[PDB]
């Protein structure tokens, strides 16, 4: 079941395209060093304007 | 949108905007060029 | 004897595949073309020593071959 | 007929004495003077 | 020396070198040309 | 603790840490004739 | 709670302008 | 497809092809590789973190805070609802769009 | 330009040259910007 | 994230936030898409502003804050393009244009 075409009609129900898909196997998570980082940037603002 | 313009030597990243959004940032875009050109934030040796 | 084929760095698991081979006109020297964009030479081991470097082991009469 | 078809190249080229021909390749010894090479290009 | 100790930043580019000749690549889209390629071809 | 920046990162390992020390390792990208 | 005690340290950095206008500060509860 | 990719570009920049559809086609490729690389590039922004260090951003927050304090710079403000030059503004984006 | 209106490739003018160069990459971070060697050109002018 | 904070400090934090999100945008060719985090877009009626002042950092970087004062001089009397008030100031440091 294609994504892009296909010859005749042949309807596919939403639940069988959205099963054919690598989206779970690609993991979305973040970097530990982005809550360092932020926390840093912030420190040092309060820091200045004090 | 993305899209690039063809030079035959290097190619150029064109992007396209929603037009409200378009006016929203070119009036932003103005106000912050005359503001800050007002405030005098670019030392002369900006360019163009 | 039994060898697997192992890939160049940027190669996939997949990858790996043998598609044309010869021996040089000696013999002493097997080249192999593989489904890897590389070409690999193999030479026997010069020490010999069957004592050493035994082949794999030989278990007769289990059964006759089917056929 | 055809363009391409036509005659071209009508003798055939034979390997000459000293181009490696067949009498030459079983006198010669390939064996040692292939490890010999080998054992030349490892030196480098 | 008096003109670089203002500075805030040194020895920024200090283990860095050219480019690994010996690595050959299996894979087009991460070899060093098609890097090249890209970094020369779009801008 | 460094990070490693995008154009230094190496996907793969050099063909000597997958092949050992006693293949030598040919890379012949350009013509010697 | 500590979500509620995020909020309020989020909402009090929204209210915090640029650093060069030199206003007050409110230090913030811990958690 | 790629070394086809790449012959082409080569060839359209010396500039041995006329070919209209040439150009075309080879546009479209170099788009397809150059958005797979940038995918590439922001997935690995993402899983290696930022690669300017917090000691990095510090020393160039506090350069800047610094540099903008010596030429007493009032920071800019949010438009209020009289500013006189809104219309100005307004009519010069309106004229360049 | 027809050479001897180039630069001269003299030791000490390649070497101040390329020391410029190295002093003012090292002035700035690599995870924001870098200076490639094949985009840069120090032009030297000296006794030479 | 750094534009983000860097820019808080020229303008009000609704500028500076609104400046910042619409970086952040989905980029998408045909039947590609990918998110930009990392990149700064170029194609924003601002750009050119956001790249003006991102840039004086690294002049700041590249000068240092002494030097950079001296060739800017005061900041209620600048100095002319390529001008110093006075050759003391002027031959004090490599660095002249």
């Amino acid at each position: 079941i294609s994504n892009w075409k296909n010859p005749k009609g042949y309807t596919i129900p939403l639940d069988k395209r959205l099963a054919a898909d690598g989206r779970g196997l690609n993991d979305v998570e973040i970097n530990d060093g982005f809550a360092k980082f932020s926390e840093a940037l912030y420190t040092v603002e309060r820091q200045a304007r004090e | 949108g993305i899209e690039f313009m063809d030079m035959y030597s290097h190619l150029i990243p064109v992007y396209s905007v929603d037009p409200m959004e378009k006016i929203c940032d070119a009036y932003l875009d103005q106000y912050l060029w005359f503001e800050a050109d007002r405030r005098h934030l670019f030392p002369s040796w900006v360019k163009p | 004897q039994e060898l697997q084929s192992v890939v160049q760095p940027g190669s996939l698991d997949s990858e790996a595949g043998i598609f044309a081979s010869s021996f040089d006109k000696t013999g002493l020297r097997l080249i192999t073309c593989e489904a890897d964009k590389s070409v690999k030479i193999y030479k026997q081991v010069d020490n010999a020593t069957p004592e050493t470097h035994p082949n794999l082991p030989w278990t007769p009469s289990n059964l006759r071959r089917r056929y | 007929t055809s363009s391409r078809a036509l005659p071209a190249h009508l003798k055939l080229k034979y390997r000459q004495e000293s181009q490696g021909t067949e009498e030459e390749v079983r006198k010669q010894d390939l064996r040692e003077a292939l490890l010999r090479a080998e054992a030349a290009h490892f030196a480098t | 020396r008096r003109w670089d100790e203002d500075v805030v930043f040194r020895n920024t580019h200090k283990g860095v070198d050219d480019t690994p000749r010996p690595g050959f690549v299996n894979d087009m889209l991460r070899s060093e040309f098609h890097k090249k390629f890209l970094a020369r071809f779009v801008d | 603790n460094a990070v490693v920046l995008h154009e230094d990162k190496q996907y793969y390992p050099s063909a000597e840490e997958v092949y050992g020390s006693n293949v030598d390792i040919m890379v012949q990208e350009q013509d010697t004739q | 709670d500590s979500v509620t005690i995020e909020v309020r340290n989020q909402l009090m950095r929204n209210r915090e302008q640029s650093s060069l206008l030199g206003q007050e500060s409110i230090p913030l509860q811990p958690g | 497809w790629t070394s086809v990719a790449h012959f082409n570009r080569e060839r359209i920049r010396r500039g041995a092809t006329v070919d209209k559809t040439v150009a075309k086609k080879n546009l479209g490729r170099l788009t397809r590789l150059w958005l797979k690389a940038e995918q590439e590039r922001q997935h690995n922004y993402l899983k290696d973190g930022p690669y300017v260090t917090a000691d990095e951003a510090v020393a160039i927050y506090t350069t800047f805070v610094h540099w903008l304090e010596s030429r007493r710079f009032q920071p800019i403000p949010f438009p209020p609802l009289s500013y006189k030059h809104d219309t100005k503004l307004l009519v010069l984006a309106l004229e360049r769009l | 330009w027809p050479r001897d209106a180039r630069m001269r490739l003299m030791k000490h003018d390649v070497n101040l040259g390329r020391a410029v160069f190295w002093e003012i990459r090292n002035r700035l971070p690599r995870s924001l910007t870098t200076l490639e060697w094949e985009d840069t050109f120090p032009s030297v002018y000296s006794k030479d | 994230t750094l534009l983000n904070r860097l820019m808080s400090l020229l303008m009000d934090t609704n500028l500076a936030s609104y400046a910042s999100a619409k970086n952040n945008v989905v980029l998408s060719y045909k039947d590609m898409s990918h998110t930009n985090s990392y990149g700064l877009v170029r194609g924003l009626q601002f750009s050119s502003f956001i790249w003006q002042f991102y840039g004086l950092v690294l002049d700041l970087l590249i000068l240092g804050l002494q030097r950079a004062t001296e060739i800017a001089g005061p900041a209620d009397a600048p100095n002319d393009f390529l001008h110093f008030k006075d050759q003391a100031t002027e031959t004090s440091h490599p660095i002249r244009l």
